């Protein structure tokens, strides 16, 4: 229930489109450098339900161990009054229901009991699996990275990890609240927000991102975005407004 | 044959180049309303339907199709009229007594009807186009692969001179076409028998 | 008087202006086609009569 | 081979868009050429070196 820094793991892969060998700049919703989270502890006894906001998307993330975690679900009223999303992960199929759902108060595994007028419904099919959800356009873009984390008093690593850009979803709902769906048998899981932020990315030949900037944060992160460069001769030089 | 549109209007494409191009994916989205707010749905656009029912994004790229029908479908149809707030860009609310009372209002059909309050059929066919093995695409019929002559090529919409070579550079399994020195195509794959030409 | 115009749209010229202007030599094409059909008739267009 | 003309009629009694549509495209042009088809506009007086 502490707080943890943000080492440089929210990047994603903004446009859908192709790119390499270049550094361009964007004005996206992003998860800044050195950010905030709000991540709980499962014990004996633990958290039971609380609705987070999704304000603009979520940063999610977990350390998984065992299956602890089965997935979301996303509403504006959590109720039978309008649709929420409900991805699960029951079995080895990943499946998605946008129905009028009224589910019980802990959403457990050994969710939902009544579910009536289903506007969708899809089947797709110590390990970090960090998430990036956002809205944009009717259309739920979700962002994963399967990395193999390393190992208690929980924290955050340092490497980049360029998250790749996994199915959106043609849902056509609008979403300002969240609920974690978990296991309860008779881990972690971590909480960001997004924001609005200017960014800058760089692209390999084999279009992965190299590195990022966030030029919100930082004086040498501004100077980098000005001046259009990742390396920068000694000097001085004016710069953006960027802050 | 037998179905005249109202209006046939694209933004982003032309009605005409539509044979030429393939799409990456494309949605239809399908509705009825009457026949005087077809002007409704465009782009950057308020009132009833472009407000609390149905908004566009600024950003479009498709072809907004709606054609008339005045006995095929007759009844009463719903609408919402009384959001508080507008709709974000492709969103969708049924929740009919969000302000308490019924902001569901209904509207009937019958051949006997003035001009403007006639059904018309509307489907908005959004696509996108992009670096990515295309699903939905032209009737155009292929041709054989020419090499070593300036010649027109139209690889999965992507009009250009040039001349092919056989290459070997190295792309993805979803790459199409190659970027290189100003943003120019000079690497693509054909469709049929998948390899490399460099233009 | 008597015949009303439902669409007159020119193109390269205005028809505020067609009176200014005396024409080297005019052709007028004629025909008869459906009343949702009309849109069709515009420069770089495709349909049934485009 | 088939015919590829088909037929389409026309009564007072028929829907929006099935109706005849009288169409006439003029198609005129302006260049360097003694003009044939003018406009209305009466002459004035030719005034010089004004
Ligand atoms: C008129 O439209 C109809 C259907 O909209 C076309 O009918 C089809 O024609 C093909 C080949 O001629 C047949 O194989 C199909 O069985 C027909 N469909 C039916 C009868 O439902 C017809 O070809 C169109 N005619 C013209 C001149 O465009
Ligand atoms: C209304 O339209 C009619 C026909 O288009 C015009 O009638 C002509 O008028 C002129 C002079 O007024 C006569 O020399 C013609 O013989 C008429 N044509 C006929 C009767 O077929 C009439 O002038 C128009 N009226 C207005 C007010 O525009
Ligand atoms: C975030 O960290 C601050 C200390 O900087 C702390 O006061 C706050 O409680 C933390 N947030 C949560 C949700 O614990
Ligand atoms: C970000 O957070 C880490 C860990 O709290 C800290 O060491 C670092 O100085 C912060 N700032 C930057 C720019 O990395
Ligand atoms: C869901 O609908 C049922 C209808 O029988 C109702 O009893 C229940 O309270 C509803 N759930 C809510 C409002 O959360
Ligand atoms: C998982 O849920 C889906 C959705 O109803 C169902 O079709 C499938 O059989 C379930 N699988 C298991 C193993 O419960
Ligand atoms: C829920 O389903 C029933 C069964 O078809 C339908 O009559 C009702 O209209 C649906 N609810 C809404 C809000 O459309
Ligand atoms: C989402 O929709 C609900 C119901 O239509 C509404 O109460 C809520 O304000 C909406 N949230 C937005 C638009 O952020
Ligand atoms: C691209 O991938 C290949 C492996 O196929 C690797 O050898 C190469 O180093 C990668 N390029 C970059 C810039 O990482
Ligand atoms: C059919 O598709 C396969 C798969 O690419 C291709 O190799 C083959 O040449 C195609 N045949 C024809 C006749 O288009």
């Amino acid at each position: 229930k502490q707080n943890v820094s943000s080492l440089m793991r929210g990047v994603y892969y903004p446009d859908d489109i192709y790119r390499s060998n270049v550094n361009v700049l964007f004005t996206v919703p992003f998860l800044r450098f050195n950010s905030t989270l709000t991540w709980y502890n499962f014990w004996n006894q633990a958290y039971t339900s609380r609705v987070m906001e999704f304000g603009d998307g979520i940063y999610f993330s977990t350390v998984d161990k065992s299956n602890a975690v089965r997935g979301w679900i996303f509403g504006t009223t959590l109720d039978n009054t309008t649709q929420s999303a409900l991805l699960i992960n029951n079995g080895s199929l990943v499946t998605i229901q946008v129905c009028y759902f009224q589910f019980c108060a802990n959403p457990a595994f050994l969710v939902y009991i009544s579910s009536h007028n289903c506007t969708y419904s899809e089947v797709l099919s110590k390990r970090l699996r960090e998430f990036v959800f956002k809205n944009n356009d009717g259309f739920l873009h979700i962002y994963g990275a399967y990395q193999p984390h390393v190992i208690a008093t929980p924290s955050l690593p340092s490497t980049f990890k360029p998250l790749i850009p996994l199915w959106k979803l043609p849902l056509g709902l609008n979403i300002t609240n969240f609920k974690v769906v978990l296991t309860f048998r008779s881990a972690n899981f971590a909480v960001g927000s997004l924001k609005l932020t200017t960014i800058m990315l760089s692209f390999d030949v084999n279009g992965t991102i190299d590195k990022a900037v966030d030029c919100s944060s930082d004086p040498l992160s501004e100077l980098k975005c000005t001046l259009k460069s990742f390396n920068v001769s000694k000097g001085i030089y004016p710069t953006s407004n960027f802050r | 044959n037998s179905t005249s549109f109202s209006t046939f209007k694209c933004y982003g494409v032309s009605p005409s180049k539509l044979i030429d191009l393939c799409f990456t994916s494309v949605y239809a989205d399908t509705f009825l309303i009457r026949f005087s707010e077809v002007r409704q749905i465009a782009p950057g656009e308020t009132g009833v339907i472009a407000d609390y029912n149905y908004k566009l994004p600024d950003d479009f790229t498709g072809c907004v199709l709606a054609w008339n029908t005045a006995q095929q479908d007759i009844g009463s149809y719903f609408y919402r009229s009384h959001r508080a707030v507008k709709l974000k860009p492709f969103e969708r609310d049924l929740s009919s007594d969000e302000n308490g009372v019924r902001t569901l209002s209904t509207y009937d059909f019958n051949p006997n009807v003035p001009l403007d309050y006639q059904a018309t059929r509307v489907v908005v066919l959004s696509f996108e186009l992009l670096n990515a093995p295309a699903t939905v695409c032209g009737p155009k019929l292929s041709t054989q692969l020419v090499k070593n002559r300036c010649v027109n090529f139209n690889f999965n919409g992507l009009r250009g001179t040039g001349v092919l070579t056989d290459s070997d550079k190295r792309f993805q399994s979803f790459q199409q076409f190659g970027r290189d020195s100003a943003d120019f195509t000079d690497s693509v794959r054909d469709p049929q028998t998948l390899q490399i030409l460099d233009i």
